[PDB]
């Protein structure tokens, strides 16, 4: 975990869950908006992506 | 654009639905309701606006 | 996964996720009878010892 | 004792004796806590249920 970064940017490969434990900022961003907690895809990518 | 994940994450902010999505989840026969907003977008089968 | 409705629960019309609405299984009032850890959020409860 | 001020009345114990032992019947007690309001009731029929 330590020597490890979550990037998730296609509509596909986008977990919620696995980007929030690796790093905290986004662990944040799920617990302000428990509703974006979703798999289907929706969860909001970075504006690049 | 790879390391900026979490800083673009930092913003304590939803993003509004785009216009697809919000177009996607309308029941098979409900869509066709005058409730459904999204109608006025979907016009043509080839192309999407 | 059948509590919740995967396909629309996602949105806000408080604090609250609208998940929380329609089911009280992702409403936060709704203690489970026992306990070991306190949750992260108590907006509207309060606790009688 | 008191009971209508409880958040799940004695229905759900009545379900319970006579249940059977299959997980459909975890679920259904799932789907039993669907909760009533005007937020619940618009979701819910947004979906057919």
């Amino acid at each position: 975990i330590e020597y490890s970064l979550p990037v998730p940017f296609h509509r596909f490969y986008s977990n919620p869950t696995i980007c929030a434990a690796l790093s905290d900022d986004i662990k944040r961003y799920v617990t302000e908006f428990p509703h974006y907690h979703r798999h289907d895809g929706g969860f909001p990518l970075p504006t690049a992506f | 654009a790879a390391r900026r994940i979490p800083h673009f994450y930092r913003v304590r902010r939803e993003v509004p639905r785009t216009v697809n999505e919000m177009k996607q989840d309308f029941v098979v026969t409900d869509f066709y309701k005058v409730g459904n907003i999204t109608l006025y977008t979907e016009l043509h089968p080839f192309f999407d606006f | 996964r059948i509590s919740a409705l995967p396909g629309l629960n996602n949105g806000q019309l408080a604090e609250e996720p609208l998940s929380a609405y329609v089911n009280a299984l992702h409403d936060h009032r709704l203690w489970p009878p026992f306990v070991t850890h306190l949750p992260r959020n108590m907006e509207g409860v309060q606790v009688v010892a | 004792a008191h009971e209508y001020h409880n958040w799940l009345r004695s229905p759900f114990s009545r379900y319970s004796a006579t249940c059977p032992n299959v997980l459909h019947s975890v679920m259904t007690l799932a789907a039993m806590l669907y909760k009533i309001s005007p937020v619940s009731l618009v979701l819910q029929t947004k979906a057919h249920i």
